[PDB]
């Protein structure tokens, strides 16, 4: 089986990526910050990773009794 | 104090039939009129009615007066009978109608309070509005509080995922670059089992 | 939440001519809350941390944002309008039962009014003195016209 046994050192070529994000890209994340901003964009307009404080309002109320 | 219905039965409207019957018992149906005519002809006969022109005066003025009672006077009684019956009818409605008003006022009296006694819904509807309110509010807010943590949570596994997907796919690319990067053995031994295919 | 079923008709009847802008604005509002209240749910479907626990691959944050959520606490508003509707309307009912009892008595003022007309002497066996005091209408106006006929004479 030449070409199993040339895939398994490649696998490994790859898996040596202790220190590699991305495996030796040299690119592609000017790329990935015009994803990730979409993506945190669109789920929202905040810190995300902190939880949010919630505000909460109260019902407006009228003079309701007969005039 | 009601009037009596009928007068007093006088006879040629001059004599009351009062007397006809105080001489019956003792001079029979006749004994009235042979003592008129006995009068009559006693003040002929003496003298004590003389006749004159007054008698002629007298006999036309009562023969009018007897034609005038005899022709009009079916219609000057049926008029005077009508003028009550007329002023009768008109009191009796009068009546209904004040009876009819006092009735009209108590019905709407009972009206006006049974309206009255409808008034509370005013008052239970501004309840109603004001717990429906805060209950809407209420769901509201739990509404936002769980969309706003399940939203910081996807958020993370959604940046997490297409993290991996996009690494998979330089990992990938990676490795197709690397055969490049770099024996007939195979190619033999294929040539052999294509023999044997025949 | 434990509401008042109400006839809506019947609210009409009851609404002074002032105010009928109010009431059915109060009205519209009704209807829409009725409505927001029937399609939100009662109580947010809450989630297992599992899906939350094996995707998220941050240091504990999911569990402290889970934390953070079984212990919140959510400001439940109060009232803070019921019970002055509830004087209003005590203070109403008041005014509607005194009312009732002023009408109490003009009906039985009515009724003796009423027994008196149904209980008349027969109109045939009346003097004059006796119609005036049945229908004081027919009374003779001897202030404005003192001499005979007292009315005027077309009335005649």
């Amino acid at each position: 089986q030449k070409l199993f046994v040339d895939k398994i050192r490649e696998y490994k070529s790859k898996r040596q990526t202790s220190g590699g994000p991305v495996d030796a890209s040299s690119e592609y994340q000017q790329e990935l910050e015009r994803e990730l901003f979409k993506l945190k964009q669109m789920f929202g307009n905040a810190d995300m990773n902190t939880f949010p404080t919630f505000k909460f309002e109260d019902p407006k109320f009228e003079v309701i009794e007969k005039p | 104090p009601p009037l009596p219905e009928y007068g007093g039965k006088v006879r040629y409207g001059l004599i009351p039939e009062e007397f006809f019957q105080f001489l019956y018992p003792k001079t029979g149906v006749t004994g009235p009129y042979v003592l008129g005519t006995g009068l009559i002809l006693y003040a002929l006969s003496k003298e004590i009615y003389v006749i004159s022109a007054e008698t002629f005066t007298a006999l036309s003025v009562l023969g009018v007066m007897v034609y005038g009672i005899k022709k009009y006077g079916p219609f000057v009684a049926d008029f005077a009978d009508k003028l009550n019956e007329q002023k009768l009818a008109q009191l009796e409605e009068a009546k209904q109608a004040s009876i009819q008003h006092i009735q009209n006022a108590i019905d709407t009296e009972k009206s006006q309070q049974a309206l009255v006694q409808k008034r509370h819904y005013l008052f239970d509807v501004q309840r109603n509005n004001i717990a429906m309110a805060l209950e809407v509010t209420y769901r509201e807010r739990l509404y936002r509080v769980y969309k706003e943590v399940k939203n910081r949570l996807d958020y993370h596994i959604s940046v997490q995922n297409m993290m991996r997907r996009k690494e998979q796919e330089h990992m990938i690319n990676w490795v197709e670059k690397h055969v490049v990067q770099s024996t007939i053995a195979k190619c033999i031994a294929d040539l052999k089992l294509l023999a044997k295919k025949a | 939440l434990a509401l008042k079923t109400i006839d809506w008709v019947a609210f009409a009847e009851i609404i002074p001519q002032n105010q009928k802008a109010i009431a059915s604005s109060l009205k519209s509002w009704n209807e829409t809350l009725t409505s927001r209240l029937a399609a939100l749910p009662e109580n947010p479907p809450a989630i297992d941390w599992a899906y939350y626990k094996a995707n998220v691959a941050k240091a504990g944050l999911v569990d402290d944002f889970e934390k953070k959520f079984n212990a919140l606490k959510v400001p439940v508003p109060e009232d803070k309008y019921t019970a002055q509707v509830d004087a209003e309307e005590k203070e109403d009912v008041k005014s509607c039962a005194e009312w009732v009892s002023l009408s109490k008595a003009r009906i039985v003022e009515y009724e003796k009014e009423m027994e008196k007309m149904k209980n008349l002497i027969p109109f045939d066996q009346m003097t004059i003195e006796d119609l005036n005091e049945a229908f004081p209408e027919t009374k003779l106006d001897k202030k404005k016209y003192p001499y005979w006929p007292h009315q005027p004479i077309e009335n005649l």
